[PDB]
């Protein structure tokens, strides 16, 4: 709504996406899982606690 | 503004349902035609808002078609097509607003 | 910035619309997420408070103030304007409808005196508007359980349900889906719990959660026993043990 | 069995169109729905959807027509085409645009999603979904959905043996409730195979099969 | 219309003296049930001939019933104002008298009239087939090439989009029927999506049909992708009998279990070339190239084969396999010779320079025919 809405509007911009920023539990787990696989982890705690926490 | 020298005003409205049912009609036409003719319907249940509109509900349709990997649409598409181009047009209008009068 | 008429209260704004007005509502978003749910039977209403300092005592702040013992408000905003408006409610209550009418009000009455207080914040030149949004929910008898919100410009609504704050987006829509009115009210608090528990997840602790419903009497509290027609309080206020025996049946 | 079911359904369909509501009539055509999927007719079930569906069209976003469409899905993907079983996601997106329908409506809805993506040749968004629909399955009323969260159990092992990480067998594996409640042959199963991968041992590979092969079947 | 193809397909098993005596008969009442349901006294005595008068009574009288009928309608509606529209769709129901007799003859000259007085362009063309359909009733190909010939000018006369789905099949039909399958593979794989029912051989029939012009044609690889992943051919699944003989003979080709394949082609031959009636005289075609096409890809394979070894495969002996392979050779697909002795199959396959060399040599000889031919033309003139 920075652009003029009637002005800059569907059909110009027919796809207008919005992003989750709220973020639903598969998202974030996703998001986890880019480090997860980046270096191996050592079990010691519970891997889904932080992704609740957060 | 102030008398000078322009006289002649056009006024041009946002369509009715009758130049949607044109507008619709042609572009459908050169893409592939709605079947079953429906195209009719679809510019009588409704009025977009402006021709802007109407040339995105023909883009969509057709890509409704593409998702399937089909290369004809139906009258099925453009009942999908319409509801989401139509109504994402007043869900961002309307946001402006918090709760006056 | 804005405009010296739109600054002041006593001058029409050109849009007609105070700057004033609008700094209320801007800070009625900065704060909690509240809400009110309408029942069959009963009313619920709940809402997360401040976490403040570490060693604040978390008790004595208080989101839910009882107006009359048989109708309770909530609020999103401010600690001081808060309690200001709400001595402000319970003494012109008094005036004009314990003595003259010698009964607790209605509750449509109780929410017109309200919206008038609030009224007088803002045509006052030089005065600001509460930096308060109020639901008053609550329980008459003439016209049953009552859910309302009282806006800082002093303009009153009834609802099905509203939901003010951060959070109000997230909220109202949750509600519908799962919930309409003619469904009992023992349905309704499992379901506000899980709609406050999308706006925080890091602690839903029952310490931090205040939870009330105004509903049926309690002849218990009443206090003075031995008679029965005056009506026991509507409100009882849910303590968090009773709130975490909430959160296993959910 | 067949003949009782079949029998039942039909007599039963009548009743509601001649003296009781139309909301009566479309709620039996979800049961005749579920009835005909179980035969391994899918021309039939597809048929059976279709002729309610124009009317329904109109009244589409109850919770109970976003399983039709999920139950289409499934329809599809037996057929083995994916082009309508993609097409089908879609409709149950759309009638579940609030995604805070009952627990049941959103296992299903992630399952199929993911299902859809282990046909793709991706197991990186397969294993995803899967994972949601796990912890659905565990905090439901164990009627009957302790043995279809060990049917879950097994497609998140299945991605990790696809994409050849042992580490994550292990991890996943542990004795929180996964080889304890939920224990089964075919845990067994996806480990032993996901250790032949690894080696580069064909040979292994068709001993554990011999095995494990009701887990194939 | 619509009866005109059950009609014909029954007559054509009772014609044939090939298939079970049990089927010429079974098919005898089912045709009977219809000849008298329509009145095919002058279609009867073209098909009594090719494997009551009564019928023809019946005929005569549905001819002044149904014929004058037509008629003093006809007579009303050229009296009554309105000229282009009223006349028109009148002598659209005349035609369909004549189509339900099975005259093409006649037919043709009443709809001829319909079109006549200006009717809707679109509307010309779904006339213009209706006559086609009656030149398969008969078996007149020729009558069905020149009929298509006028719709494809109108096609894009009109920007009819609805009317070329028709045209595909009709088509597609065309180009089974006749010896050219290359048109048919293109045409008819397409049909399977846009398949129109009204007036056509079912959908059941179009699908055995793709899958047969499929095979001919298109390449091991091509196969894969245009026949066997078609969505289309999943989604039907294999429920009548012919669907499932060919389905059954794709698979086993690409899997290259050539123990099943040799049972399959049998099966085929049966129950799904000899019957249809386009495929009864291009069954000769269609198994010769079968053998073919799954020897070549086999070869491909193997520098070398025993002629034990290829044949046992096959489930056919040494001395069957002998002769088979050696009709095959000369026609050039298999690129094979054959060591009697020591029983060797050595195949021999450029894929080399050579490859190149051919193409270029034969192209650019091409080339100068033209060069001569129109120079010297010029020269002259
Ligand atoms: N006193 C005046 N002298 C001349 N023409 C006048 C006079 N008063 C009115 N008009 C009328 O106004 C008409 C248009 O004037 P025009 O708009 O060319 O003028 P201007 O005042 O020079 O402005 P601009 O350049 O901004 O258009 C004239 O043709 C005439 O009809």
């Amino acid at each position: 709504d920075t652009l003029d809405p009637a002005l800059l509007r569907p059909g110009r911009l027919d796809r207008k996406i919005e992003f989750p920023s709220l973020r639903d539990r598969r998202e974030r787990r996703l998001i986890f899982g880019t480090i997860a696989s980046k270096m191996s982890l050592a079990p010691e705690a519970d891997l889904d606690s932080l992704i609740i926490r957060n | 503004l102030r008398p000078g020298r322009i006289d002649r005003k056009i006024e041009f409205p946002p369509p009715s349902v009758a130049a949607r049912a044109e507008i619709l009609r042609i572009h459908s036409r050169k893409m592939n035609l709605t079947r079953g003719i429906n195209l009719r319907k679809v510019a009588e249940k409704m009025n977009g808002c402006s021709g802007a509109d109407v040339k995105g509900v023909c883009t969509e349709a057709g890509m409704y078609a593409l998702r399937e990997r089909r290369i004809h649409v139906t009258q099925e598409d453009f009942e999908l097509a319409v509801g989401k181009v139509m109504n994402k047009n007043q869900e961002t209008a309307i946001s402006v607003a918090k709760l006056f009068k | 910035m804005t405009d010296r008429y739109s600054f002041s209260l006593t001058t029409f704004s050109p849009s007609g619309k105070l700057g004033q007005i609008d700094y209320a509502l801007t800070a009625v978003k900065q704060g909690v997420t509240s809400l009110g749910i309408k029942a069959t039977n009963g009313v619920v209403i709940a809402t997360e408070k401040k976490s403040s300092s570490p060693l604040a005592m978390s008790e004595t702040l208080s989101k839910v103030s009882l107006l009359t013992p048989d109708i309770g408000a909530v609020y999103s905003g401010m600690g001081p304007d808060y309690r200001v408006l709400v001595d402000k409610s319970r003494k012109v209550a008094h005036t004009s409808y314990k003595r003259i009418y010698g009964e607790y009000p209605p509750t449509k009455l109780l929410v017109s005196e309200v919206a008038k207080i609030m009224q007088e914040a803002t045509q006052s030149g030089g005065v600001r508007p509460f930096g308060v949004s109020l639901l008053i929910a609550g329980h008459d008898e003439f016209n049953g359980f009552s859910l309302y919100q009282v806006d800082p410009s002093g303009s009153y609504f009834p609802w099905k349900a509203t939901a003010i704050g951060k959070g109000s987006v997230a909220a109202k829509t949750f509600l519908e889906k799962r919930w309409n009115d003619e469904l009992e009210l023992e349905d309704a608090i499992h379901i506000a719990l899980l709609t406050l528990k999308e706006s925080v997840e890091g602690e839903f602790n029952g310490d931090t959660i205040e939870l009330a419903i105004i509903g049926d009497e309690n002849p218990d509290l009443l206090g003075y026993t031995g008679i029965p027609t005056d009506k026991g309080p509507r409100f009882r206020k849910l303590t968090s043990q009773e709130i975490n025996d909430r959160l296993e049946a959910l | 069995s067949l003949d009782d079911q079949i029998f039942v359904c039909e007599k039963s369909i009548e009743f509601a169109k001649r003296e009781k509501r139309v909301f009566l009539k479309h709620s039996l055509s979800i049961k005749l729905a579920t009835l005909h999927y179980q035969k391994k007719q899918y021309k039939d079930s597809l048929a059976l959807i279709n002729d309610l569906l124009r009317e329904f069209k109109k009244l589409d976003d109850k919770p109970s027509l976003v399983d039709v469409h999920l139950l289409e899905s499934k329809v599809y993907h037996k057929l083995r085409n994916l082009a309508k079983s993609k097409a089908s996601l879609t409709a149950a997106r759309t009638a579940a645009n609030s995604i805070y329908c009952p627990t049941q409506t959103v296992a299903e809805l992630d399952l199929m999603s993911g299902i859809l993506h282990c046909e793709d040749k991706d197991y990186k968004t397969a294993f995803s979904y899967f994972f949601e629909s796990f912890e659905s399955y565990h905090n439901l009323t164990t009627h009957n959905s302790y043995e279809k969260a060990c049917q879950v159990l097994k497609y998140m092992l299945l991605s990790k043996i696809m994409l050849n990480l042992i580490d994550d067998v292990k991890n996943i594996l542990n004795a929180k409730y996964t080889k304890e409640t939920y224990q089964s042959r075919g845990i067994d199963a996806m480990k032993a195979v996901a250790e032949a991968y690894n080696n580069r041992s064909l040979l292994d590979f068709n001993t554990a099969l011999k095995q494990y092969e009701k887990e194939l079947m | 219309r619509v009866p005109n193809y059950e009609v014909s397909e029954k007559a054509f098993l009772l014609t044939q003296s090939k298939v079970s005596i049990e089927q010429r008969k079974e098919a005898a009442e089912f045709v009977l049930a219809k000849i008298k349901e329509e009145e095919m006294a002058p279609y009867y005595k073209y098909l009594c001939e090719e494997y009551d008068q009564e019928l023809y009574n019946e005929l005569c009288k549905k001819n002044e019933s149904k014929i004058k009928e037509l008629n003093e309608k006809i007579q009303k509606l050229e009296e009554d104002d309105e000229g282009e529209l009223e006349q028109a769709q009148a002598w659209i129901n005349l035609g369909e008298y004549y189509a339900q007799i099975g005259d093409k003859d006649n037919a043709e000259k009443t709809l001829g009239k319909s079109l006549s007085k200006a009717i809707s362009t679109g509307a010309k063309i779904d006339v213009m087939l209706t006559i086609a359909r009656l030149g398969f009733f008969y078996n007149d190909q020729l009558y069905v090439k020149e009929k298509l010939e006028a719709v494809n000018s109108m096609i894009e006369k009109g920007g009819d989009w609805e009317r070329r789905n028709r045209y595909k099949t009709y088509y597609g039909i065309h180009c089974l029927a006749v010896r050219n399958f290359k048109e048919a593979a293109k045409l008819l794989v397409d049909s399977l999506a846009t398949f129109t029912s009204i007036e056509l051989t079912s959908y059941e029939s179009i699908a055995t049909y793709a899958s047969v012009t499929g095979l001919f044609t298109l390449e091991r690889t091509d196969l894969k992708s245009k026949v066997i992943d078609s969505p289309e051919l999943l989604s039907l699944i294999s429920t009548t009998a012919a669907l499932q003989s060919i389905s059954s003979l794709t698979i086993s080709l690409y899997a290259s279990d050539y123990a099943s394949y040799f049972p399959y082609l049998l099966e085929t031959y049966a129950n799904v070339l000899i019957p249809c009636k386009y495929l009864n005289r291009h069954a000769d075609f269609f198994v010769r190239e079968m053998r073919r096409k799954v020897y070549a890809q086999l070869l491909e394979s193997y520098k070398t084969l025993s002629l034990k070894s290829m044949a046992s495969a096959f489930g056919v002996s040494v001395a069957f396999l002998d002769n088979d392979l050696g009709k095959f050779i000369p026609n050039k697909q298999l690129n094979c010779v054959i060591d009697r002795v020591n029983g060797i199959v050595e195949t021999n396959r450029p894929d080399n320079k050579n490859a190149q060399y051919h193409l270029l040599v034969k192209q650019g000889d091409g080339l100068l025919t033209k060069l001569q031919k129109y120079g010297a033309a010029v020269r002259l003139t």
